[PDB]
RNA sequence: CUGUGAAU
């Protein structure tokens, strides 16, 4: 693949070779796009660099659009595309504008085709995070507006320019990725998907991290986004993916109102059901985690006299939860929140008032179930640790 | 434990 | 190790 001109005797690239040699031979794409000749050329630009090696750079590396691509999309050659792009943006002269114009010319036409690049979508958030904002705000607006934007956001490569775009540019450039993603046809099939989930989720944590203009632009996004989240929450909260965006809402503070709606509409009256499932039973987790006090009490009572018992065994909600293979797990994580409240590891004053003698009943009730059952959970690994829980606190 | 999910009949929290 | 999530 190299030039004949640039390997030894042996048929192997030239040791120390010359960045200029490589550049006026007109040779530079055979080496950008071999493994030995692009580590040469990336240790190469990294050192000092005269005015006309940068403008050769400038124009066999970002100055010529078919070129540019196959740089762009190659397993080598998007390293140095990145490299002379820093380099661009670093160089002030007079060419300085028609070398961005030209470098934005050339992504906006190609830019969902480069997105879906395993290695032109590193070219694309390099450019997203070192460009001028008002460069780099272009590529952004040639972004598609259609379905083709599902694509964007499930995409193994695409998803990772979504993210970084909502981490570097304005709210303003991007909010019609909020409303695309929060439209009912889109929400649970984006939500849904390993790689769409983590767009949603970076969006909520970016809108929930100036002017009052820019505030009201934040707030109205975050509530659009919400109310399509717990419309479908049911749904998202036993999805395989989309049961962590229900859990990162759950448990953020400044998400709180969005919470209790989640709690009130959602699991209460399903909490023995939602316990038993894969995924929606670390969603239970998180709510008696995070609750209110005034709603953790109402979930409390909901598991413990919120069921009629089986009428031939007589075993209720907290019997089948604490022996079923994922509602063990919720379980355990009501009896870790009575024992760190009691022992003043968990708050219990809400309102200037102290709730710990609610802890302390639901306490008494989940130990004297593990003692009535302490036979058949001393068999298990749940029931072990259960039993442990129970013995530190009484050591106390 | 248990593999397949149980049902039992809620009870209204004004009951 | 009794139970789930990102591209050189
Ligand atoms: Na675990």
């Amino acid at each position: 693949v190299l030039p004949t001109w640039s390997l030894d005797s042996n048929g192997e690239m030239r040791s120390r070779l010359s960045l200029s040699e490589v550049l006026d031979s007109g040779d530079l794409m055979k080496f950008a796009v071999d493994k030995t000749g692009c580590q040469f050329l990336e240790k190469a630009v990294k050192g000092s660099l005269t005015s006309y090696q940068k403008f050769q750079l400038f124009e066999q590396v970002i100055g010529r659009k078919d070129d540019f691509l196959k740089l762009s999309t190659n397993i080598f050659g998007n390293y140095l595309v990145q490299s002379v792009i820093g380099i661009s943006l670093a160089t002030n002269d007079d060419g300085y504008t028609k070398r961005q114009e030209k470098l934005k010319n050339f992504i906006s036409s190609q830019m969902t085709d480069m997105c879906l690049d395993k290695f032109a979508c590193r070219v694309i958030q390099s450019s997203l995070q070192n460009m001028d904002l008002s460069l780099a705000c272009k590529l952004v607006q040639a972004l598609p507006r259609d379905a083709r934007l599902i694509a964007i956001c499930v995409d193994q490569n695409a998803n990772h320019v979504i993210q970084k775009v909502v981490a570097v540019i304005p709210l303003k450039n991007w909010e019609f990725i909020v409303d695309f993603v929060a439209t009912p046809e889109h929400l649970r099939q984006i939500c849904s998907d390993k790689y769409g989930c983590r767009v949603v989720q970076t969006i909520i944590e970016k809108l929930t991290a100036l002017t009052s203009a820019a505030q009201n632009l934040r707030e109205r996004a975050l509530q659009r986004l919400m109310t399509s989240v717990t419309n479908r929450c049911q749904e998202l909260a036993t999805n395989e993916y989309a049961n962590y965006i229900i859990q990162h809402i759950v448990s953020n503070d400044d998400l709180a109102v969005y919470r209790e709606c989640i709690i009130e509409k959602c699991l209460m009256r399903n909490l023995l059901s939602l316990s038993q499932e894969k995924f929606a039973s670390h969603v239970v987790e998180k709510a008696f985690l995070h609750a209110p006090l005034e709603l953790l009490a109402e979930m409390m009572d909901e598991i413990f006299d919120g069921y009629i018992p089986h009428p031939d065994t007589g075993k209720d909600a907290l019997d089948i939860m604490m022996f079923h293979q994922f509602g063990n797990y919720v379980v355990q994580c009501m009896l870790t929140i009575c024992c760190d409240a009691v022992s003043g590891r968990r708050q219990t004053k809400e309102g200037g008032y102290d709730h710990a003698i609610s802890f302390q009943d639901w306490l008494k009730k989940l130990h004297s179930r593990v003692t009535k059952e302490r036979h058949r959970l001393s068999r298990f690994s749940s029931g072990k640790k259960m039993i442990e829980t129970l013995a530190n606190l009484r050591s106390t | 434990l248990r593999s397949q999910k149980l049902h039992l009949t809620y009870i209204e929290k004004n009951k």
